[PDB]
């Protein structure tokens, strides 16, 4: 009804024509993502697990998470998780040509979507991304001072922004990856399920620790372990994300603030975990902050905070009782 | 797929604003392959 | 002030005024050799006219959207509203 | 999705053959001539 | 070894955080020194050779006339004028201007930037005042380590 | 974009200093944003009103500390040639200013900002100066007197240097 | 690693009720349930 | 005998937590002090021997020269340079760093930590002026019992 | 009396030698909070004292106590050092 209803109620109408029709449910939660309507596709889903279908549910949601994440809904990443969404199986657009290197060929697909991520996050005009690969200098993969259509195409690789976020912390990172154990072969241990997931947020957690994106930043977070140091990591990423060299204009200022905004939220996030670690077994977050860390060289929490430079980690009380 | 009168559309220009806001919000929203009537008269015309 | 200055500094300035003298002998004068103009499209200025149309409108409809967030607008429709609610409300008692 | 904006006997014709082929339509009541048809044909039979 | 105590120990990043407001008052205030410095060399000393000396005398007594010692008895034996009044009878007529110059640099100087100095040291107070308890313990750390 | 033009964004002072300074340094400078290619890099870089803007400092500071050294030390018999360097200077500043005069949005516009007022005010003492040193340049008292303006003069000159 | 996993989700609902006993929030699932409330009411008296 | 009005009660009580500020700025101000002192006292008076006249050479001027009173006729007659400018025709080439550190501790002293001072005064009459007729009406009772 | 003594025992419980350190100091700044809100009830039985028979109030603030030795509750209050239960108008109508 035209002049009955709301200005409002037509895409709501159009989307209810969209869901009258039956079997193209990812191309239905596509046209829900793009009208926004969360909780008319959150019924659609209930409905469908209600009813008992999960395989059609199964191929649609992995296109979903990758147009969601294309497209930045956070609702919607937030919504398709606990429907067992598992995030190591998306599959890009287009096809990566081979570039003949051995640890490019060891990728298991899903990073190629980062990097497809990347590409689409890169082709706007006057975007930080673009100008600080171009003020890195660096080789494709991730090398210091070795400055072709390999290193053109394949710019915005996962392993050189890996490089370039293992430079941005500090000289001392080291990050491992172990893209060996995405395969059939290592089925049969039990927890691994937990482990090809975790690893792989980890990844989207630094493609939305680089676009300045909070909630799904929180999101893997939360997908992910050892959220106290990847929190930490999340603040020295984003303060030094803050300067570096090409956010120094007029033009950018309120957008470098926005970035000092973000990188309180995760170290009074840091605070939080510990926190609750402050609420029960003070003496395991003492020994919590006395252990050591495998994605530094081998260092504990209080060193990385300093390395961070967070005030309000340093001026906890548990962490004022480990240095006291 | 839109459809309608060809030469007998006559309505007044609120309701005429109000549907195609609505077809232009939807239309941007959606990036979708519109089907109309070939011809240069009325909703054809107001679709292109 | 430093878009329109001949850059030469203070001492040699005589020497760009002298050049600026000539290229005022020569051009916007009798023997000019050439005079560079701009002029922009009607179709890039429709263009320009129509986009600050469209985001005079998603600005306008933003602004709606946070002046409808605020706090006072809110205390103002639920108390509208639970007014409008014991109204409907009134009417079905009646009607029992 | 179909839209059906006023209309005449052919826009109820591409209404017919977008039901007997399973297309679903939209129909905008209060537009005009064959959508108040439409929308009559469907509050009286199923509209409760 | 101030950085153990409560009170000291935000105060050193303080007096650093004020010594950087400290160099923006260099850069305000050498403009007025050196301006009055070469006018008042100028007007004390005519007809005389530029050495050293006279970068002394406009080094010198700009600097130390905006704490408070005026050195104007040393004014009035330097410009040769002779009377109870300190500059009534004097040779030359330019050397009048050397107290009136020097009202000038007063009003830019001591009571002006100076104050200026209080009121950005007021606001750097404030913004280590409000945050100077994580800096105590950021340096209770520092001494651990 | 207006003020940096075809520079980019990453620059230092130090850099536009060390590339104004020495123009065979500024070519291995990459260009941000045969014989066409270097001329283009000193078109391009010295079109840039920053560097316009680098140039009018450096170029009166070498005019304060010219002056500084012209009014601390005595003046000669004659008319010396460092007085001569700045009746040239002052001039070529002076037909700056015309050339500011005559090309602006107005008489007012020209004559509301304080630095316009504060330069044609050194432009006048250095000319009142001037003429007083050489209408008799045999004379102590003429350049007693003729220092005595110059004092103002080296006063509003390190006043127009806040600019 | 479980000890941090789980002040992690216990810090995750403290924050949550936190977040959700500040004034907007109130106000917002006031103003919600106001407007659920009177579509429930409509729901009545069409049934009345 | 001033707890009676309502003006000097909380003034004395201002007074003593603003003398724990002194004795902060005390503790601040005696490091800069004493190593202007022995520097300057070092400079001015070379290969003389120790004794308690260097004591109160190192505790004397510094102290009075960070409240106006420069004693630069006194330091020129005490490094014993002649001429009409004040430090140009030295016997020693040392002495005439004896205005240059004096010139870096009224950096240190006059113009930094004396602002450091009027900024925690600022702080402690915010922090007693909030406070204040709780403190009059406390003395109040002390004064009847 | 049991609310003075609350926060005599809490304002000595809020620093004591024992929560000195660093890792205790909002802790003890919730020991401060506790005190102020229970020498609010005192100002505030002593402000329902105040609403009604003053004169009452006054034999209350000048009547000896048998839970310390022989002194009245403004004596206490010092001893708890209370600021808010001296710079109450019916206390200040006692010491006046
Ligand atoms: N597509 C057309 N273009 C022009 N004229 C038409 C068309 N279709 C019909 N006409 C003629 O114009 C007159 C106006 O009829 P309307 O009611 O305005 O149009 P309608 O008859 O509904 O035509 C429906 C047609 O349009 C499309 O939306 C749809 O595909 C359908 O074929 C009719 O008598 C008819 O003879
Ligand atoms: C902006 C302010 C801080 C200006 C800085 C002050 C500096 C540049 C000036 C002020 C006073 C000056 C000193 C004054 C006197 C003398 C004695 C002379 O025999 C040698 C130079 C020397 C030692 C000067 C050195 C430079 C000096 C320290
Ligand atoms: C805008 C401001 C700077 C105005 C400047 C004021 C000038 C024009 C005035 C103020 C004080 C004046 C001086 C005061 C007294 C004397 C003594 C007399 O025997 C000769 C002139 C002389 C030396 C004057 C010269 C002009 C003077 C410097
Ligand atoms: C508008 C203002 C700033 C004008 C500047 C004033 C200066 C440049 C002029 C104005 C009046 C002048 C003075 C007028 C009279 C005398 C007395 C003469 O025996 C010596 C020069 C002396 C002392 C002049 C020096 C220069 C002087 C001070
Ligand atoms: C941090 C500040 C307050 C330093 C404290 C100042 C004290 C330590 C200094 C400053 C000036 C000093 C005095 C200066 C002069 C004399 C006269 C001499 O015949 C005996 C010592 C005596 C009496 C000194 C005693 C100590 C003294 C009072
Ligand atoms: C980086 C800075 C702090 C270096 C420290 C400077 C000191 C230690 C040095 C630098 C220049 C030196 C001076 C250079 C020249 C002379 C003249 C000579 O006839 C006597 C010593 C004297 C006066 C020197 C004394 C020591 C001196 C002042
Ligand atoms: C970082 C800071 C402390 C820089 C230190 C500046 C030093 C190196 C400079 C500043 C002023 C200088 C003095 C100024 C003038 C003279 C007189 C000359 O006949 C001998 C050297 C002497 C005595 C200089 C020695 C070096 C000196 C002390
Ligand atoms: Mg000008």
């Amino acid at each position: 009804s035209l002049q009955e209803s709301g200005i409002d109620e037509f895409d709501d109408c159009i989307l209810k024509a969209i869901f009258s029709s039956q079997g193209k449910l990812g191309n239905k939660l596509k046209q829900a993502m793009y009208f926004d309507q969360l909780d008319v596709a959150k019924r659609a889903l209930s409905e469908a697990s209600k009813n008992g279908q999960h395989n059609e549910i199964a191929a649609c949601i992995n296109d979903n998470l990758m147009a969601a994440m294309m497209h930045n809904k956070p609702h919607f990443v937030e919504l398709y998780l606990g429907f067992d969404a598992k995030i190591y199986e998306l599959k890009p657009s287009e096809e990566v040509a081979k570039t003949n290197i051995t640890a490019l060929d060891e990728l298991p697909s899903f990073a190629l979507a980062i990097e497809e991520l990347y590409k689409r996050e890169a082709k706007k005009p006057h975007s930080h991304v673009q100008r600080l690969v171009s003020l890195s200098n660096t080789d494709v993969l991730g090398r210091h001072y070795r400055v072709r259509d390999l290193a053109n195409t394949r710019a915005y690789n996962v392993l050189r922004m890996d490089q370039i976020f293992a430079r941005l912390v500090s000289k001392d990172f080291s990050v491992n990856r172990d893209f060996t154990i995405y395969d059939s072969k290592y089925d049969k241990v039990p927890g691994i399920q937990f482990r090809r997931t975790a690893q792989a947020s980890h990844m989207l957690f630094l493609w939305a620790i680089c676009l300045d994106r909070f909630r799904m930043a929180r999101h893997f977070w939360l997908i992910g372990d050892q959220s106290i140091i990847n929190a930490l990591v999340a603040s020295r990423i984003l303060e030094r994300l803050s300067t570096h060299r090409a956010l120094q204009g007029p033009h950018l200022a309120e957008e470098r603030a926005k970035m000092q905004h973000n990188a309180k939220k995760f170290e009074e996030l840091a605070v939080g975990v510990l926190g609750e670690c402050h609420g029960s077994d003070s003496h395991m977050a003492s020994e919590m902050l006395h252990s050591k860390n495998d994605m530094f060289n081998k260092k504990n929490a209080i060193n990385i905070a300093y390395d961070a430079k967070s005030l309000a980690f340093l001026s906890h009380p548990a962490t004022q009782s480990v240095i006291n | 797929s839109v459809t309608g009168g060809a030469r007998n559309f006559t309505l007044p220009p609120r309701l005429e604003t109000a549907i195609a806001k609505g077809l232009r919000l939807a239309a941007q929203r959606t990036n979708a392959w519109v089907v109309t009537g070939g011809t240069n008269t009325g909703v054809m015309k107001l679709t292109g | 002030e430093y878009k329109d200055r001949p850059f030469l500094p203070a001492p040699f300035i005589l020497l760009a005024h002298v050049h600026m003298l000539f290229m005022r002998l020569l051009r916007l004068c009798g023997v000019h050799t050439q005079e560079h103009e701009k002029i922009q499209d009607d179709e890039t200025k429709r263009k320009i006219t129509t986009f600050e149309a469209l985001n005079t409108d998603k600005f306008l409809r933003r602004w709606e959207r946070e002046r409808q967030e605020m706090l006072e607008a809110r205390v103002k429709m639920t108390n509208d509203n639970v007014v409008q609610a014991m109204g409907m409300m009134d009417q079905l008692l009646e009607h029992m | 999705v179909t839209i059906v904006v006023q209309g005449g006997p052919g826009t109820l014709g591409t209404a017919l053959q977008a039901v007997r082929q399973g297309t679903p339509i939209v129909v905008v009541d209060g537009s005009g001539l064959a959508a108040d048809v439409l929308a009559y044909a469907y509050n009286f039979m199923h509209n409760p | 070894y101030y950085a153990l105590s409560k009170n000291l120990g935000p105060k050193l990043i303080m007096m650093m955080e004020m010594m950087k407001d400290v160099s923006t008052f260099v850069f305000l205030l050498l403009i007025f020194l050196i301006g009055y410095g070469v006018a008042a060399q100028s007007l004390l000393s005519p007809d005389e050779d530029f050495s050293s000396r006279t970068f002394i005398g406009v080094l010198f007594r700009p600097y130390f006339q905006i704490y408070g010692e005026l050195f104007l008895d040393d004014l009035n034996s330097e410009a040769n004028c002779l009377g109870d009044t300190p500059f009534t009878e004097c040779s030359r007529e330019t050397v009048r201007m050397v107290p009136f110059f020097l009202a000038v640099y007063i009003l830019g100087s001591n009571v002006l930037l100076v104050n200026l100095l209080i009121a950005m040291f007021n606001d750097t107070y404030m913004k280590v005042q409000e945050a100077a308890e994580d800096l105590w313990r950021k340096q209770n750390y520092e001494l651990c380590a | 974009a207006d003020w940096y033009g075809h520079l980019k964004s990453v620059t230092s002072f130090w850099a536009v200093l060390f590339a104004f300074f020495f123009p065979f340094f500024v070519l291995p400078f990459i260009n941000f944003s045969g014989a066409h290619r270097l001329r283009r890099k000193f078109a391009k870089f010295y079109s840039a009103p920053y560097t316009r803007f680098i140039s009018d400092l450096l170029s009166h500071f070498v005019l304060c500390v010219v002056t500084s050294y012209f009014v601390l030390d005595k003046l000669e018999d004659t008319i010396s040639a460092i007085e001569w360097i700045l009746l040239v200077w002052f001039v070529a500043l002076l037909l700056e200013e015309l050339r500011q005069m005559i090309f602006c949005d107005g008489i007012a516009e020209y004559i509301s900002d304080t630095w316009n007022r504060l330069d044609l005010i050194m432009i006048t003492l250095f000319f009142v100066g001037f003429f007083t040193h050489a209408s008799d340049p045999s004379n102590q008292d003429s350049k007693v007197v003729s220092k005595g303006i110059h004092a103002f003069l080296v006063v509003v000159l390190w006043l127009r240097f806040m600019r």
